[PDB]
């Protein structure tokens, strides 16, 4: 049995250009706990990324936020690419300010 | 102790 | 106003990468405070808050010791699992572990929980009566026997009923500051405009605690739960959430749209429409 984990990248704050921030990506609802995430800027990987304690809620699925700091700026671009065994190609989730 | 003490084989 | 006390174990065989991984956290409401894994350099339980650190080094010991000897049961539960369900050593397997206790404002006792599980399906569970147990299927059945044969429930009972109230209480003084003041989510509403006849409605609510909250949308004030694009709450790093919820709105309605945001910061449930104004 298996359940694909779900995606959000969102900044801790509302994005302000120049101004240090913290980049998130919340996977959540996957099952098995093996999972592999990253965070892009520009389409390359980040050196140094954190992530929680793995944890899952009351239906069993596992939940992970992965940080880093960040400045957002118009020039940028900021991902997440996660691997999990319910896919079958990584999926990239580009940040967007909006959401 | 705050976690539960006893060992449960299945 | 009601609060709880919950401990998750994971279990994960891993064949040929070595002993399987045992990793516990421990939660306090929505605050983590404890953590263990098999995997560090030097296991040990760690403090994940910063009001749980005022404890001994004792208890720390206390904390590290009943951590190794559970990694070594369920190590070996993993394998009595394999044989319930006639599975291969090639395969890698899960088995995860919920235990814990609600409490009320007085602090009494309310629930006690103990739900076990395997690949992430039902296995066992302590009834809410604490003296019973449901199991999922046949294999949990035989593991059912065996703890009613060697009376699992009456520890169980003892320790939901004391030790884990007793420091769940503790916990929530001890972090009174931080576990029983209540952030509430600051507010906004945002546009976004999908064309010229179309836009997007956003609801926000960040820097909330607890994780709970209600946001709704209504037009006119009717309720629109079919139309609504709901996300999970997820945390923003700093021990607080976040939440929005958004509804496509055609150009010219935008007034007759409201959010309304409750939660246990707020006076009185907000109302909020779009201001494009300021």
């Amino acid at each position: 049995i298996q359940r694909t984990p779900k995606i959000q990248v969102y900044s801790r704050h509302p994005a302000e250009n120049g101004k240090s921030n913290f980049l998130n990506c919340y996977v959540s609802g996957f099952h098995p706990s093996d999972i592999e995430v990253d965070l892009l800027k520009n389409g390359e990987r980040i050196e140094k990324v954190e992530h929680s304690d793995l944890s899952f809620s009351k239906d069993w699925s596992f939940y992970l936020l992965y940080y880093t700091e960040f400045t957002p700026t118009e020039k940028d671009e900021y991902a997440c690419r996660v691997n999990h065994v319910t896919l079958s190609q990584p999926k990239i989730v580009k940040w967007d300010r909006d959401m | 102790t705050s976690t539960l003490q006893e060992q449960i084989g299945w | 106003g009601s609060h709880s006390m919950r401990y998750f174990y994971t279990a994960m065989s891993r064949p040929g990468r070595g002993e399987p991984r045992f990793i516990a956290v421990g939660y306090v409401d929505d605050t983590q405070f404890v953590r263990f894994d098999s995997d560090a350099a030097s296991p040990r339980m760690a403090p994940r808050a910063p009001w749980i650190e005022q404890e001994g080094p004792e208890y720390w010991d206390g904390e590290t010791r009943n951590m190794k000897a559970s990694a070594q049961t369920y190590r070996e539960n993993l394998r009595i699992a394999l044989r319930y369900y006639n599975q291969s050593e090639a395969g890698s397997h899960i088995i995860q572990v919920m235990y814990g206790c609600d409490v009320g404002p007085d602090g009494r006792l309310l629930r006690g929980h103990d739900q076990s599980a395997y690949d992430g399906k039902d296995y066992i569970a302590l009834n809410e009566d604490l003296s019973s147990w449901t199991a999922a299927d046949t294999a949990a059945q035989i593991t059912q026997r065996k703890w009613e044969a060697a009376r699992v429930a009456e520890q169980l009972r003892a320790y939901l009923e004391g030790l884990c109230v007793e420091w769940l209480r503790r916990y929530l003084e001890n972090g009174k500051e931080t576990l029983q003041r209540a952030d509430p989510p600051k507010t906004h509403v945002t546009h976004h405009p999908i064309s010229d006849h179309e836009a997007t409605l956003r609801c926000w609510a960040l820097g909330f605690y607890p994780a709970e909250i209600t946001l709704t949308w209504q037009r006119d004030g009717e309720d629109q739960t079919q139309d609504t694009e709901l996300v999970e709450t997820r945390p923003a790093g700093d021990r607080t959430f976040q939440k929005w919820a958004a509804v496509v709105v055609p150009s010219g309605e935008e007034q007759r749209y409201t959010c309304h945001v409750q939660h246990e910061g707020l006076p009185k449930p907000l109302t909020l429409r779009w201001e494009p104004h300021h």
